[PDB]
RNA sequence: UUGUUGAUUUUGUGGGUGGUGGUGCAU
């Protein structure tokens, strides 16, 4: 089990600016807010199960 | 007859091979489609379409939350008739009576017999107290007549359902309670015999309820008290023997 | 229309689903829930011609992935129809095991199941055999008390039909902790068959299933109704009590304490 | 009608229409999607990083969403419906909700106007 | 807890159930 996994996906700057550290799944079923899992060779979606290249 | 059996065996085999051939064809098709997934998915992805609840559906969501707010009822079972309860109670008396009779005859439950045992013998908030002192730790400041109240509260505070492991805590408490009952008898009580009688029988009643569910834990403690008192008899003889030892042999017969 | 290449690919997927019995599904079939137009993609796979094994795995695949609103369409349009089609066309009017397991899988999502399978069925000419088969699934699978209480309340508001009375009996047989709002509605249901001005339910003949359901309620929630509700239900028996069940129901009502 | 007593029927009404995003994960998904209309945050969150983030997402220039400060997470969990109701009348087994976000309001009440007026 | 998901499960203690069971009988 991973605790506060959501916290890791995005970051704060001292000015309150929020930045996303993970790419979001392009699938409109996923819509916005579905973050791809970052593997060594591929980006994986937990909802659509689609596979994207890391540097695509 | 034999030729019919061979045809049946041959037909079954001929049917089995067809199924295996069909299974292989199905697996081959699956492999080809999986290889073509990416081409199919991409074209499907490009042609994807662009982005009021039923009145019945609206009511259900309203109901669900309203039912969440409301209180819930406790379920009860059908009441058995007095004859059925008596018939059941009369039955349960029968097997227990029969079970006791067989054991007087030598039936041993592990259903072995006494003769089997005689082979080789001759040739060769509220705190649960895990220890007898710990039970007193909660009960120094309480009066003699208050012992049943605290003891009962300990069982209530650590019932099996409340948390995991409460079975073990109560089982150890069963052994702890037994030593307390013995411990009180050894203590002088001529001053307050009536108060002692109000505690001494009450604790035994609690122990009986505990023994019904913790006979295993009680029996282990009972053996340990049995084993200990020879050792005191092994050095002190009667000076080891006290009122509580007389009390102990009484309680064993009860439980 | 879908891309012609896609149509050919999913057409071959469907042909596999016709005879599929075991193993891994075609990977194309696996990702259908993740598509917006899964309905269109599902149509080209011929849901009516899916083997019972495919229906079981398809229910697993779609109930988990699709949203609650979308799973209701899948249960309503495919699983409900297949459940009806198999019962109607089977020689013994029995349900296939795989479809019987699929309906359990769809029950993993109570809201979609209730709005997609049960409520459409009872409101669309459900028959006794359908209710018995569906009721058995509801009997064995664990269902939430909250979701069931809402479902039982609605069935207690529908017009009387023996197929609906079975599901009312099943839900009562579950021995749930119904909220008193549901209990009052349950009292109202049986209060609507007494002779008073009243509707045809007062003079309507009552099968044994109605009496068994009323005995089922009496044996359990006798401790969760008011004294006035007890009197209303007690005199309902006096007017509509059964020969043999009725006297037993009287005993259970009188043995209960008012809340 | 106090603001806190106003937020009582608020989070209850939004529940009836399935318009509440419950949890840090759901709240952030609502904010990133622009589906959030109101944000309720707990001042007593042990990890300040959670506070910095919902504030940042709520204050994003593209989609500014009103934010509300609440003393305890346990009571918001009760308002979000997490807790269970007992025989007596009091809530029990309540699960603290650090963040709650309103997606769809469901019904138009007078309690709306005060909260929206307060922010304006 | 599911397979990403959101309370639908998991855990411990108690616990009712023979039931998509058959065969005959009486409109």
């Amino acid at each position: 089990k991973v605790k506060l996994a959501v916290l890791s996906y995005y970051k704060v700057d001292a000015e309150g600016k929020v930045t996303k550290l993970r790419r979001e799944c392009s699938n409109p079923t996923c819509g916005a807010g579905v973050f791809l899992a970052n593997h060594k060779d591929r980006l994986y979606c937990g909802k659509c199960h689609s596979v994207y290249k890391v540097n695509a | 007859k034999a030729e019919v059996m061979k045809e049946v065996i041959a037909k079954s085999k001929f049917y089995k091979q067809e199924r295996q051939k069909a299974q292989g064809i199905m697996e081959d098709q699956i492999d080809n489609l999986d290889d073509n997934f990416e081409d199919v998915m991409s074209e499907l992805m490009m042609t994807q379409p662009k982005k009021p609840k039923t009145d019945l559906d609206k009511e259900y969501d309203i109901k669900v939350k309203e039912l969440q707010l409301d209180k819930r009822a406790a379920p009860s079972d059908r009441t058995k008739t007095e004859e059925e309860k008596n018939a059941e109670a009369e039955e349960k008396k029968r097997e227990l009576e029969q079970q006791r009779l067989d054991r007087m005859n030598g039936m041993i439950e592990l259903e072995r017999g006494v003769e089997d045992l005689d082979d080789g013998f001759w040739e060769n908030s509220i705190s649960c107290p895990r220890t007898h002192d710990a039970l007193l730790d909660q009960v120094k400041k309480l009066d003699l007549d208050d012992h049943p109240k605290i003891v009962k509260n300990i069982i209530k505070a650590y019932q099996p359902k409340l948390a995991e492991g409460n079975k073990e805590k109560l089982g150890k408490f069963t052994a702890v309670l037994l030593r307390h009952i013995i411990f009180l008898s050894n203590q002088n009580y001529l001053k307050n015999v009536q108060s002692f009688k109000r505690t001494q029988n009450a604790l035994i009643s609690i122990l009986k309820s505990l023994s019904e569910k913790y006979n295993r834990e009680l029996s282990e403690e009972c053996r340990d008290y049995i084993n200990e008192m020879q050792a005191r008899y092994k050095k002190n003889h009667f000076d080891a023997l006290s009122n509580g030892d007389l009390v102990f042999f009484s309680i064993i017969g009860i439980l | 229309a879908l891309p012609e290449k896609v149509i050919k690919a999913y057409t071959t997927v469907g042909s596999i689903l016709k005879t599929w019995t075991h193993g891994k599904l075609p990977k194309l079939f696996k990702v259908i829930p993740s598509l917006r137009n899964w309905q269109d993609v599902i149509y080209v796979t011929n849901p009516e011609e899916w083997s019972p094994h495919v229906v079981y795995e398809a229910t697993k695949l779609f109930v988990s992935n699709l949203t609650a609103k979308e799973s209701q369409k899948f249960i309503n349009l495919i699983l409900l129809e297949r459940f009806r089609d198999n019962i109607e066309t089977s020689e013994d009017h029995s349900l296939n095991y795989h479809i019987y397991r699929a309906v359990k899988k769809s029950l993993y999502k109570p809201s979609a199941f209730f709005k997609g399978f049960l409520f459409p069925l009872v409101e669309t000419g459900c028959n006794v055999r359908e209710a018995t088969i569906a009721g058995s699934v509801l009997a064995k699978v664990s269902v939430p008390a909250l979701h069931s209480s809402a479902a039982l309340s609605y069935l207690l508001r529908l017009p009387f039909s023996p197929p609906t009375t079975v599901f009312i009996k099943i839900l009562l047989d579950k021995k749930y902790a119904l909220p008193y709002q549901t209990v009052d509605d349950c009292v109202y249901y049986f209060m609507r068959f007494r002779i008073l001005s009243n509707g045809e339910d007062a003079t309507r003949v009552l099968p044994v299933i109605w009496h068994k359901a009323f005995l089922t309620f009496a044996q359990r929630y006798k401790n969760d109704i008011t004294q006035d509700q007890r009197d209303f239900l007690l005199e309902t028996v006096r007017q509509r009590g059964h020969k043999d069940i009725g006297p037993e129901i009287r005993r259970e009502l009188l043995a209960g304490a008012s809340r | 009608v106090t603001i806190e007593d106003a937020l009582k029927v608020v989070l209850r009404t939004a529940l009836v229409h399935d318009g509440l995003a419950r949890g840090l994960r759901e709240s952030t998904k609502a904010l990133t999607r622009g589906e959030a209309l109101l944000v309720v945050l707990v001042s007593s969150v042990t990890e300040a990083n959670i506070i910095k983030l919902v504030e940042g997402l709520a204050n994003d220039p593209e989609n500014k969403v009103p934010l509300i400060k609440v003393a305890d997470a346990k009571q918001l969990g009760e308002w979000a419906g997490l807790g269970k109701i007992d025989r007596e009348g009091n809530a029990r087994k309540v699960v603290g909700a650090s963040v709650v976000v309103v997606k769809n309001w469901g019904a138009e009440t007078d309690e709306l106007s005060m909260i929206m007026e307060h922010f304006s």
